[PDB]
């Protein structure tokens, strides 16, 4: 919500509260998962060309005891400037532009958006990242956006891979790279591409057993359809040494789909259907060619207004129960989820 | 027009207006409406009218129209798992187009798909039953919701509804009392309802 | 306070910073114990019949180093309707019921509330309940409230009886319902009635050494006078297998009871007397009966308007140091506090 | 910002989100740095003598992986009354008095102040201050300022030294107090002196091998010249059992100076050179007398406006890599910073 | 008005009023107004008259008011723990009916209900006492906070009072000197000002 | 006015005129202009007057004026750091006084300490040339910013700015070709360009 805008000044406290309960077979997923989310965008303009921005916002969880402990993180926290049409950029903890085209199979009612994880070689949500963005290619190409993007090692918590912000190889990372492109055609659909390139820190390539290789890279495409009151999207993904085999480690090779399609009543409920696919590719311990991640997603969200909202989804997890699941610990069940949300 | 079995269905009918109605049935719908305050009333009938309501949608799709199999939807969902397992209607009060009617059911696509009734039957104790509707609209019975149900609570559902229905009747009870031939009436009354949910 | 209202929405911003501190021969109980509270509460209207609600609150303690962990909590987080006078819904984390009658005897200035815990079934502020609450009860008796509420399985953090949001006993639970019934009877006078009931965990029946039983119950009623700037109230509960016994299980019975006396000045000083006593009963191990609290409570506080408010609070604790309180880590020690406060 | 000015009270939510990295051969420090800061400031009238006042701020890593632990911390959380001729008084964690002078010299874009810790007796931050203030030396002098200060102790996890805010001998304190007085001579120019003293725990004196005394006292005078866009600032202290030998444990002797120069450019850049040291004499175990800390610092920060800034700053660290610099954890590498930061 | 030793007080009233103040004391009392600022003054008059807000709450509630008795009780808590130590007057500030006000002490409860000077003694440098206020007074240092002080602090206490009362009397002083009688005014002054404090409260 | 090699010059002018001018140079400067986009000619632009922003500043330093000498650091650290390595001027849209201004560098220095300029020459496809500007600038590229490039990256430096203010001058073309002498009118301007930089 606009809480202040007194001369060019404004600041923007927004969040939701989710009431949340997931109903499955695996324990480690069944119960009550209420969460929270709050947080502040600021704008201020310095003159007529420049203008300069923040956004700070915090996930904490609700779903425990008031003795236990980690349940509150930063998801975004950054600062930049906007220059008109010569740009914008940023800096500070952000989305990866890889997410430029993949946000747009990200609108089921709760789950989908999960063939990558957060702080994952700038696939969604990461530490250290500076972001160029251009709208509108210059001022010349109306409708044509492009985006570029730089990221520095975040290694292990010590020796000689270590840097400040160190972490397990699960998400660590170094310097590396990424950019997407997207175009608005005929009023409705639009297309977009994305590519990511980074290193991998030693421990990468010696701890989790699984993914071997120096770098680790992702080529994506993506289409979506929004008019109507009808949504159609889909995104392709192939990653290298990019895509978390669970606990494993890394997928050498790995090609990431997902479809989705959903309807707008006008009485306020908005129905969802989505499939969604990663294969993993040259496993090294046997495994081969081992499924990651599939199910069929159904689920539906009704709108009381801009503010109010509830929904249900329904996760159909099409996994068999492998060696390879069983070992990686990919929940294999399915799972079903009821929300009321209010946000502000 | 149809009744072959004129004969048999007005000896029930007469059984159920002059023996069930007067004696048992309407007295158990007396103590209803003096004895039970409305919001148990509102909220028995929500209820009740919630466990149809899926199928009403699973049916509102075979009959072509998936948005009206939607309303039900989310009349269903709403009122489940927001108005306390159907006894509030959350939905009725979130949007006009989700307001509760009467159900559709696998009699209604049958008849919207121009199958005929049964002949027509009267039976005591129940009142009405054609093959089509009565019966047909039983095929909802295989899939959830109503399925759920053991035989005791489709009864118990079955009489709550009943009662309610006859304890809202109650304030015009006549014409059917002041009129020539009562069963031609009902049943005249029973196939224009019949035909309008059919539609 | 009121930072927001457009459209029919409503934020609100509050919270309170009390710098205070504690005096006890129990070392861990004396010293700094500065704190605040930051939350938000919100609404959206949707139609005449209808309109929408969320609110967050947190816990920070402010009274340890910056290098210190698990410093922040959250205490409330829900989301939910209000149907004119059909009544209301929300879930998420919230009070139980069991605190629509106990919370009249919660007024000290600063201790009391103490016969039982948070995440202590549905006695205080608990995880994954849906509550349901009635005013006036159907239009049908001007003043009686109702109420109706459940909680689903808080686990273990592993094993069969695992959630997602797994803790210890003592702060789990296994399905549970409650109800609580409120009159507003003559005039400042009210009584109150409160039933809860849960299924106990396999781990609270098997770890702890005290407390055995497939089910947790309580009973509780409590009146209350508040004119004339006099509050008096007093509250009786029954427990079975509910309230702890410290750190060594829970008590298979026991009775608590709280009563307290307060007068509100002109001026702007509150007094309060108070006395609070819980008998745990058939415990095992050879401890019988034995005192869980009981102390005399006096103290007061100075509001110097709705904002600022200053209090000495004196628990006079009355427990003796047994055999039992010395196991279970039952402070035994008296405390002073004082406390100043900035509201918001 | 101010959000709330209603009813004679005011509310102001306030915060910074600071995009940077840090360049450094010394890998604790090299790497992503970004965090974020959001607080709380209110004040209430309450007579036309009268306002009682609070305040809250809150510091969260944006830098670390959403899977990581203690992200989050409080700085600061005390209330208090002011009563204009007769001064202020407040209670919570808040800034040791000897931070009245010192903070003369911590103006760096990101360096400095790291003679000393938080939560190092009252030279920064501390658990558990009352602190009384007095503004014109209680309206008789005017512009001489002078401050008093009381801590209780802050003590152990566990033990006889024990207190509810348990913590380790590096930010322990037993009972202590400490003031300031600050005078401000001609138009531009000001000195400073301030005075500190506090029992040592039981565990600063035996587990941490540096350090031994029943106390830890510390003097300080400094000096600033401000005006006509010039700041010249500087400070001398001297600490005994005060100073900490990084992870060693305290310098029984130390000797702490800094100096910093800055000029405010008309068109908005400040650039900033400065010199800090810090010296323990009679250490024990071999080490003689010892550099604690040593660097020129070299810098400039870019205001867009008084909402927008950048900054560039070069730590050079003259530190020698000896065996007391390493066993302490002391870094010896340079470091240089670059962030740019929104505020609201 | 009685007065069994009334030849025993005027010879030491004569002491007191012509060789004691001029001598001595009314010396001190201008240096007192001469060299120590306004502020010390407030934080010292304010620091004593809280020394003694718990013992008047006590007596009022032995007078059947414990309205005033919170009063007082509140006065003595935001000042001892907000106004450092009772150095300052939080409770005056925060509201009008905290006011300081003289103390109702064990004197004023006995008088209240009604028990009697007595004689009237005038001791010399000390000045009027009645064994039922002066020294039934006393009783009030059997219980916190005021018993708390060890006889030299009780000294202190009374002296600085009774200078800071004599430095503000300075202005006063002059116009006692010359009226007829300034024996009868002075005992008059006395009995009318402790009369009034059993029931009935007014000060400064 | 001075010139002892005026005739050289001449000759060497006329050689840039009107052989090395329409045949090439030209040309590419007017494929430059429609076929290369307005932005990535204004980020070329900013990109190669950034690498001197660090030598402006040491010369400003030197010649006495430390005020724009960070005038000229803040352009450098604020373009390089925010402006996309010098791609954006954000320095010149935060404020007017960091907007871009012509070079000064070491000719500049020695000029403003009076030294004074060589004879002149004009050469056959660099252009007016002096010992002292021209010359003199190549001390900044002693120090870095300028030390680190390549004499490649120098020669395509010195090819990318050429065919810029090639490009910009083309519309003003024919008002230098529609004048007697205009040897005399470059080498006035060049003086005029070159006191001013030294003042
Ligand atoms: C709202 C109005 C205010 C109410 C005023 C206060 C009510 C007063 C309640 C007094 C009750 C105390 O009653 C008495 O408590 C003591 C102290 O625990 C108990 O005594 C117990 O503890 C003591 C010491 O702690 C042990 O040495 C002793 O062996 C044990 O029995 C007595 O068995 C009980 O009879
Ligand atoms: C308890 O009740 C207590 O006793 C009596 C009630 O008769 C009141 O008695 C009161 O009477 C007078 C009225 O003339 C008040 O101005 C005074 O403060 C007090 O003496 C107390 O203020 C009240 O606090
Ligand atoms: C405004 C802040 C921009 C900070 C982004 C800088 C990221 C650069 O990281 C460089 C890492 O250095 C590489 C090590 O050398 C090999
Ligand atoms: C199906 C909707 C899209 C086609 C897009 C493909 C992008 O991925 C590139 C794969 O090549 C990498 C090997
Ligand atoms: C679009 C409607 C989705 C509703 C899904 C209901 C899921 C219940 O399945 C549980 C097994
Ligand atoms: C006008 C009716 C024509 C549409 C009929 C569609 C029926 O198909 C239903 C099957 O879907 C399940
Ligand atoms: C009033 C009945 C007309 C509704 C017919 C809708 C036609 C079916 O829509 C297709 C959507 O299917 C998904
Ligand atoms: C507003 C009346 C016009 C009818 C709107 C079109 C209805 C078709 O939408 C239904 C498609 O969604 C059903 C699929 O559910 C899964
Ligand atoms: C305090 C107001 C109401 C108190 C009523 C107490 C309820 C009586 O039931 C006693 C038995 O409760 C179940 C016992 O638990 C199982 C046996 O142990
Ligand atoms: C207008 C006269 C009202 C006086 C109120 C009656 C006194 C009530 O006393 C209650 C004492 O409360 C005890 C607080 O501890
Ligand atoms: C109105 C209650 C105030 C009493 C304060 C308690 C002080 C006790 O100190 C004991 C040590
Ligand atoms: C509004 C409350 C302000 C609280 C003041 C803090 C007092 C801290 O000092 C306590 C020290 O312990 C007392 C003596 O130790 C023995
Ligand atoms: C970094 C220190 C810069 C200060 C040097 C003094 C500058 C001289 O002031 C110039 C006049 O401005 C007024
Ligand atoms: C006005 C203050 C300007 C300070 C800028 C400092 C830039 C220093 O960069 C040092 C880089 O050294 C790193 C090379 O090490 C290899
Ligand atoms: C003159 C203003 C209003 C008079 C009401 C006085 C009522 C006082 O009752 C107070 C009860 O005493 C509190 C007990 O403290 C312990
Ligand atoms: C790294 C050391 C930097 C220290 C430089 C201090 C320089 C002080 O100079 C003050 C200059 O003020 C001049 C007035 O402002 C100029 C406005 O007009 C500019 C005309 O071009
Ligand atoms: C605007 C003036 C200064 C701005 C430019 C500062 C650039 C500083 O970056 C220096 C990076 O070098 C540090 C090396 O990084 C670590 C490499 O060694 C680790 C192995």
């Amino acid at each position: 919500a606009e809480i202040y805008n007194k001369d060019g000044n404004k600041l923007d406290l927004y969040g939701k509260i989710d009431g949340l309960h997931y109903f499955s077979d695996d324990k480690s997923v069944d119960g009550d998962q209420t969460y929270m989310r709050v947080g502040v965008k600021g704008e201020t303009q310095i003159n007529d060309q420049l203008t300069g921005y923040g956004q700070w916002e915090y996930n904490v969880q609700a779903n425990n005891t008031e003795s236990s402990s980690d349940q509150a993180w930063t998801r975004l926290a950054f600062a930049g400037l906007k220059f008109g049409d010569a740009g914008s950029f940023d800096y500070g903890r952000n989305y990866g532009v890889v997410y430029d085209v993949t946000s747009w199979t990200d609108v089921l009612p709760e789950f989908g958006g999960d063939t990558y994880g957060s702080d994952n070689f700038l696939q969604s949500r990461a530490n250290g990242v500076a972001t160029y963005r251009n709208s509108d290619f210059f001022g010349l190409v109306d409708g044509l956006n492009f985006a570029l993007q730089y990221q520095g090692k975040n290694g292990s918590v010590s020796g000689e891979g270590a840097t400040n912000n160190g972490r397990g190889w699960s998400k660590q990372n170094g310097d590396g790279f990424g950019t997407s492109l997207t175009y608005d055609i005929w009023d409705g659909i639009s297309a977009g591409f994305a590519y990511s390139h980074s290193k991998r820190t030693d421990e990468q390539n010696s701890v989790p057993a699984l993914g071997r290789g120096d770098n680790a890279e992702t080529y994506t495409g993506g289409l979506k359809y929004d008019a109507n009151n009808i949504y159609l999207a889909s995104r392709y993904t192939q990653t290298y040494n990019a895509t978390r085999a669970g606990s494993l480690g890394f997928a050498n090779k790995a090609q990431n789909f997902e479809v989705v399609a959903q309807y707008q009543f006008d009485f306020g409920l908005r129905p969802s259907v989505a499939y969604l696919q990663s294969k993993g590719k040259d496993l090294e311990r046997g495994y081969g060619d081992q499924d990651i991640l599939k199910y069929v997603d159904v689920g539906a969200t009704y709108y009381f207004n801009k503010n109010m909202s509830t929904y249900v989804d329904y996760k159909i997890n099409l996994l068999d129960d492998n060696s390879f699941t069983r070992n990686a610990g990919i929940s294999t069940d399915d799972v079903v989820a009821l929300g009321l949300v209010y946000q502000f | 027009r149809s009744d072959p079995l004129e004969g048999f269905n007005r000896t029930m009918f007469n059984f159920n207006f002059n023996v069930v109605d007067p004696y048992v049935l309407r007295p158990v719908a007396v103590a209803w409406r003096d004895y039970v305050p409305q919001p148990a009333r509102n909220g028995l009938s929500n209820f009740t009218s919630n466990l149809e309501e899926p199928a009403v949608m699973v049916n509102y799709f075979l009959q072509g129209d998936p948005y009206k199999g939607m309303v039900h939807f989310t009349r269903f969902f709403l009122n489940t798992i927001l108005g306390m397992g159907g006894l509030i209607d959350v939905a009725g009060m979130a949007n006009p187009q989700l307001q509760r009617v009467e159900p559709h059911r696998f009699g209604s696509t049958l008849g919207h798909y121009g199958v005929g009734y049964g002949p027509y039957v009267q039976l005591p104790f129940y009142g009405s039953f054609t093959l089509r509707d009565e019966g047909g609209d039983m095929a909802d019975g295989l899939y959830p919701v109503l399925s759920w149900l053991t035989w005791p609570m489709s009864i118990g559902k079955w009489a709550v509804e009943g009662i309610e229905t006859r304890a809202q009747l109650l304030d015009s009870d006549g014409l059917l009392r002041q009129s020539s031939d009562p069963y031609i009436l009902m049943r005249e009354a029973y196939f224009q309802r019949h035909d309008f949910i059919a539609n």
